[PDB]
Order: C-alpha cells, then structure tokens, then sequence
C-alpha cells in the first residue's frame, strides 16, 4: 500500500501505509529544529525536545505518562538543526489513546513554570550525556564556526542558558513554529482515514506558516580544544549543496567514495580511498572518514579524522592529499560504481526497519511534500556521474574550510597550513 | 539524516526518549579597559589582575 | 449571609495582623506542593506577612485599624494553585485503585 | 645616586639604586612566562607563580610565611607572558633575611607532591577570581585567537589541566627557564654591593640559557561566545610590531592618538578620536579604546570595545572606521603632540612609584640588558613622527585581524562583514 | 645486637600477619599527617596489608612462613615521610613558645 501522501489544505501533510502490522508507529514531524532560534532565546529547543511529558491541555504529566506505560507504546522525541519529529508506537488497539496522547503533547502544551523549574536540572544532565564522547562536541563546535547565524545555533543548551529559559519563551517558540503548513502527520501500520480525523480533531488549529527563518550563512574558521584527550578528533569541513539538488547526490556518492564507514567488524576499511592513504603511510591506530550534513539551504562536506596526538599533522594532510587527487580526476569507474552500490544499500537497509521508514516518509514530507519510491531514488542516484563527484570534490578542496579539532594539538596543523 | 550522512547521523539527532559509564555527577567567588593582562599574586597580598 | 461572612471575618482577627486567608492555611502536604509553586513575588509577600504576624504576637500587639486586612481586599492566592494540587493528588490516587 | 650595573660572567645581570628610602624593594626577573610552554605543560606557570610560598630547599613553609610577616614585609609574583618577577619588600634592617627568602625561593625550590596537591583547589580558585571580570576573559581568548604557538598560551591553567600539574613539570620548567642568563636582580634602596654578594649564594647553580620558546606565530580568527553579558566585549586586533622595533613607539602614539582610556572619571568622554566617532552616531553607554600588547617578537594592536548588545555593532564599525580615517592621512598635528604628551606623562606617572620603577628597571634589564633614563625615551618618544603613527594604522587597517567577542552576540558583526 | 633484634622482630609477630613496621604505628595527628603525604601506591600497599591482617586476625590464622615479612625486608617508608611532619611540628611549636 504505497503511502497516500494527501495534503490536508491547511499544509499538513498527512501520509499512512497499511502495512497491517503488528506494531504501528505514528509520528508527526514539525520544521522547528534549532536553527531557528536566534541569540535571545538558545538552547529553546533542548528544552522544548525534553518537554514533552509536560502537562497538556487535555491530559496531565501523571496521565501522558501512565497511559503511555500502561499499553506498553514509546513516545519518543528526536531533533535535527532543522527538523522535530515526535513518534508514538504501540498495539493497533492502543494507537487512538496514543494519538490523543502524541496530538495533545504538539498541538496543546501548557508550559507550567516549576515543570520546567524541575526540566532545567534535567537539561544539564542530558547535555552531559550527550557531550560525554568527543564526535559530538567537535561536531557542534564545526557547525558553531562553520556557519553565522542558523545552522551554527547548538542542539543542546549553552551552559549560561540553564536557568534562564522561561515559560514564554517555549509558548513564543511554539506559537512561531508548529503551524499546520510545517507539519506533517505519517503513519505505517494505520488508515489515512483516522490520520485525517486527528488532523481535524488537532493540528487545523494552528494554521500559519509561523515564522520564517533565516538564510544561513557561511563564516569559515576553525576552533580548537586543548582537552587532554588520548586521541585527536579533526573535522575539516567546507560548504557543500544543499537538500533538493543533484550536487547532493554527487557529495553523498563522494562520501561513499571516500569512506563512509566499516563495513566488516574489525575490518580496515580497505577500499576508502582515505583509509588506503592513511595507512600507507601511518602505522599508528586511526579512523578517517567522510562527513557530510546537508539541510534545506546549505550543506557541510569534508573529512573526519581520529588519531594519535603525535601523527595527527600528516595524517590528516594525507587524508586532504587523497581529495586533491580526487579533486584531480584521479579515479576509477569501478569505484565510482562500489561507491554508488554502497550507497543504495545504505539507503535501503537505512528504510528496511519501520522507524526508518517512517522517518523517511515524514522527511520527505516536510521536505518536498511528496513521497519518492525508492526505486526512484536508485535511478537518481545512479543519475550522478564520475565528473560529478569529481565536480563537488572541487567544490570541497576550493571553498572556504571550516575546522573544529580537540585533543592534544601541540601537532594539529591550522587552516592555513594544511 | 538516512542517506546523507549514515555513519554520522547520531551526531546529528538528538533522541530524548521522553516516557519509556553513566553521567558522573556533572563556584561562588568575593567580588572597562584594554591592556595586556598581568596576573599578579601576593603571600599575603590578595591577588590582583591589571590588564 | 455576605455581612454576616463579613462579620465572621472581623472576628477571625486573622485581618488584624495583616494576613491574607490563604497565609492561615495549615501547611499540609498539599499545601506546601502549593506553596512551592507560587511565584517568587507573591512567595515573598506571603513570607513578609507570616513574619510580621509572627512579630505582632509576640510584641501582643495588633496593626492599625486604617492598616488592617479588609474582607473584600483579602485575596486567595494560593486557592488558584492549591486546586491543581488537590486535583494532581486526586487523579494519581485514583489511578492508583485501577 | 644613580643606578648601577654590572653583568656576571655567568650572565646574571645585577641593578642597585640606594636612595637611602625606608623602605627598599629588591625583586628578580626572569624570562619565564607562560609563553615557554608547550601543550603538555600548559598552566604550569600558573603554579609555579602561586607556589612562591613552598617549602624550599632552604626555608621550610612555615618560616617563608612567618619570617615575612614578623618583620611586616610583602612577598609578590607578578607574571605576563614573557617574564616573571619575585618581589619583596621591607625594613633595610631585614632585607637581608627578605633575600635570604627570596633567593631560597628562585633558585632552590623543593615542589613536594602534597603541597602542590593542595595547591591545584587554590589554582581553581585564583582562576575563578581572574575570570570573574569580561576584559581579563577576552584578552585570553584574543591571544587564543590570535597567535599559534607562544603568546597564544593562556595566563590562567585550563580546566583540564587543574589535577594533572605535577612536581616534575614543575621542576623541568624551573630547571629549564630559571637559568642565570634569563635573569636580572633589581634592588631599589639597597647598595648594589649586597646584591652582588646575594648573586653568589644563589643564582650561580643553573648557568645555562634555559631552554629557548618557540617563535610566535600569527593565525587569525575570530571567536565569540555568547554568555549573556549585556555588554559585547570585542577585541579587534591585528600583527602590529616587537618591543625594540622603532614602529614600536608609533604604536604607542597611536593607541594615545586613538584613546588609551579615560582621563576623568564619571566624565570621561570625547576622550578618544574613537570615543568621538561612536558618540557623534550612538546614544547608548559604550566604552572604546585602543589596545596595545607588545612582546620581543610580536605585537598585537587593535580596537576594544563594550556596549549594549543591540548597538554592538556600527559601534564597532565606527570605531573601525575612524582607524581607517588615520589610515587615509585625516589626522592633524597638535592631535599628535596631545598624544605624545598623553603617553609620556603616562610613563613618567607609572615610573614614580617604587614598584612600578622597579619593575621598569626590571623588565628593560631583562629586555636589553641596559637601562633607558626616563630622559631618554622622552626624545624618542619624540622621534615618532606624524607619518609614523599613519603608518603603524594601516598596518593595523590591513594586517589579518582576530577577534575575540563575549556577550549577546546577535548583531555583532564578523570579519569578512567588519 | 643484630641477631637480637632478629629475634625480638620474630617475637613481636607482626610479621607473621605480613605487616611492615610502620603499618603498626598509632595514627596519631603526626602519623595521619605522614600517611596523608605518602604516594598512592604505598598507601594502597599499606591499606591492602592492614585489611590482610585484620582478616587473618578474624581468622586466628596467620601468613605461611615463606609469605612472612623477612626482617630485613622491611622497608621503613613511613619514617622519612613522618620525620618530616615531626619536624615541621617542632618548628611550629617552638616559634609559638618564641
Ligand atoms: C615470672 C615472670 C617473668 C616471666 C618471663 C617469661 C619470658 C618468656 C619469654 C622469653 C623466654 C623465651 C625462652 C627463653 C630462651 C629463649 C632463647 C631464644 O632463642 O631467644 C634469644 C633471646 C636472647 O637473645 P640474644 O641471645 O641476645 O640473641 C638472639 C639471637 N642469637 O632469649 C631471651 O631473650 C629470653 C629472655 C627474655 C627476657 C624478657 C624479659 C622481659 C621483661
């Protein structure tokens, strides 16, 4: 049952697949990621993510949460720079309480003060988790130097902001960002119909298109943390297509061209062409791959690199070489091809599981509004072409970088050196 | 974040679980200008900084 | 029954030495639940109030009567709040038996 | 009398002033900044500068404590980037046991593990206390920025490095950069006699050149970090010239020129070329100056700025503007004699104190091994020319700028938009 | 003299216990001082050795006789640490007496 994508008129994009299983999964996504705070109200989004067994109109805290416990489902919130989507799953008999629950929880929260009074500890404590391995960390310092003003805002809350974010400021924020044209209701393993009667029941309400955000824009840089680490972690990024072209899919076939993770336990990656120049000249334990995150108007494409503190200079310089050469027409079109099967089978095993589909389907809906087949995908895919991928890798070994290292970086080279 | 970046999507998405080593346990002081700072600091002299 | 309400509250003489009706609440539980949640503002007046009541009983001594809480004046603060309390403690409770 | 100097042939450089004041001041200067570090032993300067009442190898603790404070004398580190200086002060009747201690202190130090254990909280605290004010956090963050190697190490020990400073780190730097040819001893109110014949008790175990610190080298950059200041610290310098070269002095005529500060207080405005740029077109309450920082290999010269968030930036832009106003010729001389004047009457006023004329003494002794009359430098102050004080602007105008930026950085500009 | 004092040592018995001389000092002031300032691989030597002797001590048994501690094994690490806090001590009192 191919997703009936319908777009309700207000903007909601409702889409469904009766996929007649066990376990559904209902989720609704809202383009209120974090990049559309500005200076005055950082780390809204944090809080507003880990708010969402708040009491509501309609249901208390007590009720969302032993109602959600009681049949046993998930309600679950996952965020982007861009995107919110909040997911509830559970029993086909349980999945009409779980959508009063989900819909009550996006369309009408109450924001009471001392709930977030007692939030805010639990926001330091999340944020810790979260910074407790060094990926995140540099990759929120990258972004916070790649970019201005949008996409550099962090996912998690900045330290001085505990404490100072208030009931009006998670009201402001939703009022400006959950409208009806942002949303999009998607669910696997219900009817549409019942999708539309919640759509009428809540998410009609809210209607605007709320309040536009700001084109992000690109500064360069690089910011360095002398932690004491045992290991460098270095990411060297530059700017890169954004959602929505073909020079998307020519950076993603660069990716897998490059290294876009092990495929064998315990393997060395053999073929990322990376890693085959790392390891021929370095004998030190290393992990070098390629990073590219791309939102709806801008996107970051360059190389991540994990090293012994001593090697970390050449290393990394053999890692940018490899993409010179790339960026030299120095390739071959059976690895373009192996590149391109990597690829695909990343994206359909990223799709096989029900979650990932519904979390495709629902970006895809607030993206472009309409659901692409996979079988589309393959053949776009298989659209780009060698010069392509050498096209974006100019692209990245041209553009302005971006540098975010942390570590012992007593020989971590800077921006101009390297 | 399913095709684009793979590998690197936990980075990307925070996923509160909401309903449904571990963080270890993650100061008040007694109380402009432009010049190069010079620390200075006494046995018995409060420390000072000048800029 | 309102003059006689007013009469009442003349001779509670809780009004005499400055307080509010929701400051003579006996701090239960739910009382101090609802006491938590009030605003930093009103939580500083209820806590000036108890501690000038508390100066005026030992000194023996009243406010002026032009310094006096009127009836119609007082206001139940508290009341809004303490509800929800109420209403939260009754709701987990009768989950409870489920 | 006047002052007088010899040099040992062990490289020690000794400088004696008696002009019989009760109370005399004998201090010690040695090349042993925090820009000797590397980055496996950063903040080590930090404790060895709050570890001058150890227990040494001659004085046990208690007497280093309780023999200064029963004749009443003071016993103070003052510390850049490049030197440090042990002072002490009192009685002449008890300078003799003063340089007893303070000798004991320089040259044979113990560094028991227990005592810089308890040490790092007093470490912690110290840095807390620096911090607690937003200049002292920008210019870190400014030389951060601004340098690569040497000067951009910091003054205060990271947080990281707080519990991993050791004794023999602290013994490797003494042993490395406490050496006799790094080191000057100033007495002011003593016959230079005794300092000669306190140079041989001590001073005479390393008489080596220490080990040499790396040049410094220029990066670029700029940092910003929101903390919700309402005021926008931001520093804006660029490469400017070392401590000997004659481009020095313009540098100095033009922070005078372009406002070193204010010269009344609750009134002073239209003090600076810059003060009126940002007054003619802003209301709001701001504070803007020149910034100057001169060490024997680099200098870094600029524009600081506080101010309300919101008018954060064309203030900043006006203050810029009004450099390249200097830049472009626009000055006229009696502004430049008003300067001169301004920076020597600074000058003399900072060497009229005792301590401040001792450290004077001091740093040229450590500088150029020779001692500059006041006179002296009055004319060639006086050299600096017009044309001069233009030509230190544009370098300024033009040179790679870094920037160090805190507070609600919403309408604070960049680089590439400064 | 020597042999003795080897004798008196296997007559004190906390050698069978494998115990060291300076674990079986009073924890005075002074000696808290000393154990403060020890390195940590000797103060964990020293605690793993006294919870060994205490548990033999529950026991009634003691160490086998090639585990003993050898007299002339031993190692006084204590002392050069509390020489030290004694001194320091002394230093203190005598500039209070003064
Ligand atoms: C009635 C009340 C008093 C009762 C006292 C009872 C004491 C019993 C425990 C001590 C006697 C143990 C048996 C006596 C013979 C011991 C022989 C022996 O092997 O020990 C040696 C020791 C003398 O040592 P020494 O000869 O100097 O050198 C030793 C290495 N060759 O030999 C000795 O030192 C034995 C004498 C010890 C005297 C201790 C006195 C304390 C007061």
């Amino acid at each position: 049952q191919d997703l009936e994508f319908t777009k309700l008129p207000n903007g909601l994009v409702i889409a469904s697949l009766e996929n007649y299983a066990p376990l559904s999964r209902i989720g609704l996504f809202v383009k209120a990621g974090s990049r559309y705070e500005d200076s005055n109200n950082l780390g809204t989004s944090h809080l507003l993510r880990l708010a969402s067994s708040l009491t509501t109109k309609g249901a208390s805290s007590f009720k969302i949460t032993r109602g959600i416990e009681a049949v046993g489902g998930k309600l679950s919130v996952t965020a982007t720079r861009e995107n919110m989507a909040y997911t509830v799953e559970g029993i086909r008999s349980d999945i009409e309480i779980l959508m009063e629950f989900l819909l009550n929880v996006t369309t009408a929260p109450e924001f009471r003060r001392w709930e977030v009074a007692a939030l805010r500890s639990q926001l330091k404590i999340d944020k810790a988790v979260a910074f407790q391995n060094s990926q995140t960390r540099i990759i929120e310092n990258l972004h916070d130097v790649a970019y201005k003003n949008a996409l550099a805002n962090p996912l998690y809350c900045p330290d001085y902001r505990m404490g100072k974010i208030t009931s009006e400021e998670l009201h402001y924020f939703v009022q400006n960002h959950f409208t009806s044209a942002r949303m999009a209701l998607v669910g696997l393993g219900v009817s549409h119909s019942v999708l539309k009667q919640v759509a009428e029941q809540f998410l009609n309400m809210r209607g605007g298109l709320g309040l536009a955000g700001a084109k992000a824009k690109y500064r360069g840089g690089e910011i360095r943390e002398q932690n004491g680490d045992n290991l460098v972690h270095a990411a060297i990024v530059a700017e890169s297509a954004a959602i929505g072209n073909a020079e998307a899919n020519a950076f993603s076939v660069l990716q897998h061209l490059l290294g876009a993770g092990p495929h064998i336990k315990r393997g060395n990656n053999t073929t990322s062409l990376l890693s085959q120049s790392v390891a021929k000249g370095s004998h030190q334990p290393f992990d070098v791959s390629a990073f590219n995150a791309s939102y709806s108007d801008s996107g970051l494409f360059g190389i991540y690199t994990i090293s012994q503190a001593a090697a970390a200079g050449e290393v990394i310089n053999a890692a940018y070489n490899q993409v010179k050469a790339v960026a030299q027409g120095n390739l071959s079109s059976a690895d373009v091809q192996a590149a391109k099967n990597k690829l695909k089978a990343g994206y359909l095993m990223s799709v096989e599981t029900s979650e990932g589909f519904l979390s495709e389907i629902g970006s895809q809906a607030l993206a472009a509004g309409s659901y692409m087949p996979p079988s589309t995908v393959l053949q776009q895919i298989d659209s780009v072409a060698d010069a392509d991928v050498v096209k974006a890798a100019k692209k990245f070994v041209s553009g302005k970088k971006s540098m975010a290292a942390s570590g012992n970086l007593g020989h971590t080279p800077f921006l101009d050196e390297l | 974040v399913a095709a684009r970046s793979g590998p690197f999507a936990p980075v990307l998405s925070a996923t509160s679980r909401g309903v449904a080593g571990a963080v270890p346990a993650a100061p008040v002081l007694d109380v402009a200008a432009a010049r190069p700072l010079v620390a200075t600091v006494g046995l018995n002299v409060p420390a000072s900084v000048r800029f | 029954l309102d003059g006689f309400r007013k009469w009442y509250y003349n001779a509670a003489g809780f009004n005499k030495l400055g307080l509010m009706r929701d400051d003579t609440l006996h701090e239960t539980e739910d009382v101090k639940e609802a006491i938590r949640r009030l605003p930093e503002d009103l939580y500083n007046d209820r806590m000036f109030r108890i501690k000038r009541a508390l100066d005026l009983t030992m000194r023996h001594q009243i406010l002026p009567k032009d310094q006096w809480t009127k009836y119609e004046e007082d206001k139940f603060y508290l009341e809004p709040y303490l509800k929800e309390v109420i209403r939260e403690r009754k709701e987990r409770e009768e989950w409870a038996k489920k």
